[PDB]
């Protein structure tokens, strides 16, 4: 009977100020204790900041500044209250209720990033594999996250090996993704190579063909 | 030559601090005892000496200056506090204890006494004697104590007194064990309380004495009486419950100290 | 002030084992311990609080003791569908909560050994002014696999990011990509490209090495 | 709690002079073979002081307390027990109480929900309150005790000092002189408005002893005092 929703995540600049919602719909934000909690990509959950019963907020040794936690009884919403960013402040959270030294409930997860880029549009690079066999695409220099790949318009299902995202030291993107080919279906079907997202709403198709000189 | 310090009387009741400081059992932290000192006289120096206690900060007041000025009435709270919290205990602090279980004010008087009771309070397994209020709708007013058996809800339909989802019962038990850390550790605080008032006070504090002399021209001070003089006895047989006498011209002629009751001629 | 270390880090076991799995509690906290499981891509949910307890939408499989300073999360069976990190959670008298680490449970596999498959750059990668060169290790167990680039016989480091797939319902097969940035002025520096591997699955390693401009 | 009382005779009160009866020692500082004269609050003389007796008559009048009261009353067999002061004897205000019963005296000051006719009734009954609230400043002291006993008390109330003066002599008011020794200092401010008492009754309805005592106002007069080389007060002017 206890469900979180949460929004107002999203792409914004590391000197900006975001607004974040936590609705309860069979909880009320003034009448017991309040959880916050962070969990960086690649490593296990942190914590940001406990907001009591009362008018008594609490934050980590890491950000014991820039960090201010205001609830309203208008609309049983949470705000939270932000000024300042950092490079790893990018992170997924989930604010949540619970008892002391437990919390049993947990709510949904809008995604935040931080940049001072903004969205590109992406570049299929062409591998040419070498004369089992590999065959496969890679993606560079995309923006934002997330990304799709598609083969042959989604007929191809079988050995599709879509790798996550990884951060380069630039701060760009770039992506891999592979499929297992045959020697004797090389000159059969032709595969296209299809990669796409909403925000920069690029259309590119890319063949691929095993190298004859080069 | 030398200067006779006050022979103010002998050492009167002392306050009740030794039950204080070494009861069998203290009161529970939701349901902390409240006790009054009065009508005694107050010596921190003797349990300082000793020294047992790990927290001595206190604002507002010195320990150099407690023997000097008093107040009206003397308050002690006693209940168990584990070191944690107890680092809690300054007004300038928030938490669970310093706003559902305990408030100070800012203009508190006094400071309270913490120290290591590691060896009593425990068993071999968890001791589950001693529960502290978790849940609260608002502020704890300060200098106050509640104490309600309802059982806290936080969802909006309300439960009357059942266990289910989204209420449950506010007081929470501690777990005393003898292999927790440092910080877990069950220390046993008592709280000081100062209260200055109109009326004037009955607690201040005793006094000590010198050696006697005699055929000598030295100063003495008796009763917060300056003067000079030859103290020697007389025939000079008083009525009791007296101070000193005087003469015609508001000179002091003599004086009888609360220990000896003796003539002690001024000159 | 706290800091608390998990033990293991990848314990593999099957359905008809027990995870064993500890978290390790520097300072000595007793029955005040909960442990976590998320999905990938999913909400966290509880399983355990004080470390005795169990909840009631949790079933009855997750057991969970200790006195004073260890703990452990023995499971009676192991489901397919209950394949999640788990976390050590230990909160402070200001309610602090901490989390440390997580591990990760998997089946015993170690079916075959990493194949590399080298790929040359594509003539178009010339002209964006920078080339980039990638070799893929495939079906490989355990997470061991160096993806160290051995160039002109010389040893290269923090060059190469390592990506591990996902894991599929019916094979649970895992892979590994690696991207190699480098420079268009030091492509000609160089005249060769291979990447270099050790697994137990093979006697000796082996290396692709293919020459710049041809095979 | 306490029962009402209605069998009362009215009786209009008789006024009966004073003869040197109100000197009482000045202060602390013992003084002697000097002659001296002090700003204090005292009884004057050949003044006029209102006669009480109660005997079946049963008498507990409401006067004001202006100023420090002077209370001298005949007793025997232990008539009286205490006084009572308080603004307006309930709970909404701080009332003093003075109870002594055949073992100790013991002074505690909290709010009582005093009735119209607090009394006493072997001692086994003490009909003087019904419950307590918060409060402080209790203290336990030292018992203060043809007509044989001549009880006589001073009560002052300055810099918040419940200064008490008290002393037994051996026998209308007879003719003679005495000196109240300060007995008890009880610092407790409170403000004044009464002085009630507390009468003790006999249950055999019931039936009550020969008693009387006086009631006096202390106003701020000069007098002259004589001094003894003994350290005693003699006669004053
Ligand atoms: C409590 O007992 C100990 C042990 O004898 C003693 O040292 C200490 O002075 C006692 N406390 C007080 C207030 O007397
Ligand atoms: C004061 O104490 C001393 C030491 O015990 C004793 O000799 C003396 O009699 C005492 N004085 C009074 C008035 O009790
Ligand atoms: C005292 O008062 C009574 C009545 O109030 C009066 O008759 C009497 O004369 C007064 N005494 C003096 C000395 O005036
Ligand atoms: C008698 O008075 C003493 C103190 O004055 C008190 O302790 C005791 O309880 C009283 N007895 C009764 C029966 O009220
Ligand atoms: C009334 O009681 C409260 C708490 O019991 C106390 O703080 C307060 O001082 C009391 N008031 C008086 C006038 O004694
Ligand atoms: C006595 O009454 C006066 C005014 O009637 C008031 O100012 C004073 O505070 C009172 N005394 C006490 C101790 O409250
Ligand atoms: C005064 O004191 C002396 C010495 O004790 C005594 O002999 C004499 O009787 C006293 N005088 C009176 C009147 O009691």
């Amino acid at each position: 009977e206890v469900q979180l929703v949460e929004s107002g995540g999203g792409l914004i600049q590391p000197g900006g100020s975001l607004r974040l919602s936590c609705a309860a719909s069979g909880l009320t934000v003034s009448s017991n204790y309040m959880h916050w909690v962070r969990q960086a990509p690649g490593k296990g959950l942190e914590w940001v900041s406990v907001l009591y019963a009362g008018g008594s907020a609490f934050y980590a040794d890491s950000v014991k500044g820039r960090f201010t936690i205001s609830r309203n009884n208008s609309k049983n919403t949470l705000y939270l209250q932000m000024n300042s960013l950092r490079a790893e402040d990018t992170a997924i959270y989930y604010c949540a209720r619970g008892l002391g030294d437990y919390l049993d409930s947990w709510g949904q997860g809008t995604l935040v990033t931080v940049s001072s880029a903004s969205t590109k549009g992406p570049s299929v690079f062409p591998l040419a594999p070498s004369s089992t066999a590999a065959l496969g695409c890679l993606v560079k220099d995309y923006f934002p996250e997330p990304v799709t790949v598609s083969w042959n318009s989604g007929a191809l299902t079988s050995g599709v090996h879509t790798f996550p995202a990884v951060l380069q030291s630039s701060g760009l993107y770039s992506l891999s993704s592979v499929v297992t080919v045959p020697s004797s279906s090389l000159g059969t079907q032709t595969y296209i190579c299809n990669v796409n997202h909403k925000p920069s709403n690029t259309k590119v198709d890319k063949k691929v063909e095993p190298k004859s000189c080069d | 030559p030398t200067e006779s310090i006050v022979r103010f009387p002998n050492i009167t009741n002392l306050c009740p601090f030794d039950e204080v400081f070494n009861a069998t059992r203290f009161a529970s932290v939701y349901a902390w005892n409240r006790k009054r000192i009065s009508n005694c006289v107050a010596d921190y120096s003797v349990l300082y000496n000793l020294a047992p206690f790990f927290t001595f900060k206190c604002y507002g007041v010195s320990p150099t200056k407690l023997n000097d000025l008093c107040f009206t009435n003397v308050y002690a709270d006693s209940f168990v506090i584990r070191g944690d919290e107890v680092r809690q205990i300054a007004p300038g602090q928030t938490g669970n204890i310093a706003d559902y279980n305990y408030k100070l004010p800012d203009d508190f008087t006094g400071c309270v006494i913490a120290w290591n009771s590691n060896k009593l309070d425990s068993k071999v397994s968890g001791n589950y004697n001693y529960l502290y209020r978790l849940f609260r709708k608002s502020n704890l007013k300060p200098f106050e104590r509640d104490i309600s058996t309802e059982i806290y809800q936080a969802g909006n339909k309300p439960c009357n007194g059942v266990a289910g989802f989204n209420c449950y019962f506010p007081l929470r038990s501690y777990s005393f064990r003898p292999t927790y850390g440092v910080g877990h550790q069950p220390y046993r605080v008592v709280v000081l309380s100062f209260e200055l008032l109109h009326a004037p006070a009955t607690v201040c504090g005793p006094k000590k004495s010198t050696n006697l002399v005699k055929n000598k021209c030295v100063n003495f001070n008796f009763n917060g009486l300056k003067g000079t003089g030859v103290l020697t006895e007389s025939n000079k047989k008083f009525l009791p419950f007296q101070q000193f006498g005087r003469d015609i011209a508001d000179t002091t002629d003599a004086v009888r100290d609360p220990q000896t009751l003796e003539i002690l001629d001024i000159t | 002030d706290i800091q608390m270390t998990q033990s293991p880090s990848s314990v593999s076991a099957s359905v008809g084992d027990r995870v064993t799995i500890t978290c390790r509690a520097s300072q000595g906290i007793g029955s005040w311990l909960a442990w976590y499981q998320q999905k990938p891509g999913k909400a966290p949910q509880l399983l355990i609080y004080a470390a005795s307890t169990l909840q009631s939408g949790v079933p009855p499989r997750f057991s969970g003791s200790g006195s004073g300073t260890d703990f452990t999360l023995t499971i009676t069976s192991l489901q397919p569908e209950d394949f999640a990190s788990y976390y050590c959670q230990q909160a402070n008298s200001v309610l602090a909560l901490t989390f440390g680490g997580g591990t990760k449970v998997e089946i015993k596999r170690t079916v075959a050994a990493p194949s590399v498959f080298i790929f040359p750059p594509s003539d178009e990668q010339l002209k964006s002014g920078t080339a980039s060169v990638v070799c893929l290790l495939n079906n490989f167990y355990p997470r061991e696999a160096k993806v160290q680039w051995k160039v002109d016989n010389a040893l290269q480091s923090g060059n190469s990011q390592e990506s591990v797939t996902e894991q599929d319902s019916k094979d649970s097969t895992y892979s590994l990509s690696s991207t190699l940035t480098l420079s268009k002025a030091d492509y000609e520096k160089h005249k060769v490209y291979a990447c270099e591997v050790t697994h137990q699955g093979l006697s000796s390693p082996v290396t692709k090495s293919f020459n710049r401009g041809e095979c | 709690q306490c029962v009402n009382l209605t069998t009362r005779t009215q009786l209009p009160p008789a006024y009966t002079n004073s003869f040197t009866r109100g000197v009482y020692y000045p202060d602390k500082v013992f003084r002697s073979s000097v002659l001296h004269s002090t700003q204090d609050l005292f009884l004057p003389f050949f003044s006029n002081v209102t006669w009480f007796h109660v005997i079946k008559r049963f008498d507990n009048p409401v006067l004001p307390f202006n100023d420090g009261v002077y209370f001298a009353s005949i007793e025997k067999s232990n008539i009286i027990r205490g006084w009572i002061f308080g603004t307006t004897l309930d709970s909404k205000t701080q009332s003093l109480l003075i109870v002594n019963n055949a073992t100790n005296v013991v002074i505690k000051v909290c709010e009582f929900q005093f009735c119209n006719d607090p009394f006493l009734d072997m001692e086994s009954e003490f009909r003087v309150y019904s419950s307590a609230n918060n409060c402080t400043f209790e203290y336990v002291s030292q018992p203060f005790l043809n007509f044989k006993n001549l009880r006589e008390f001073v009560f002052k109330n300055i810099d918040g000092y419940f200064k008490i003066y008290s002393k037994h002599t051996p026998i209308d008011l007879p003719q003679g002189f005495s000196a109240l020794e300060p007995l008890v200092d009880l610092p407790i401010g409170i403000n004044i408005t009464r002085f009630q008492t507390l009468l003790a009754l006999h249950r055999s309805g019931w039936t009550a002893g020969a008693a009387a005592y006086y009631v006096g106002y202390l106003q701020p007069r000069t007098f002259l005092l004589k001094y003894n080389e003994n350290g005693t007060i003699t006669d004053a002017v």
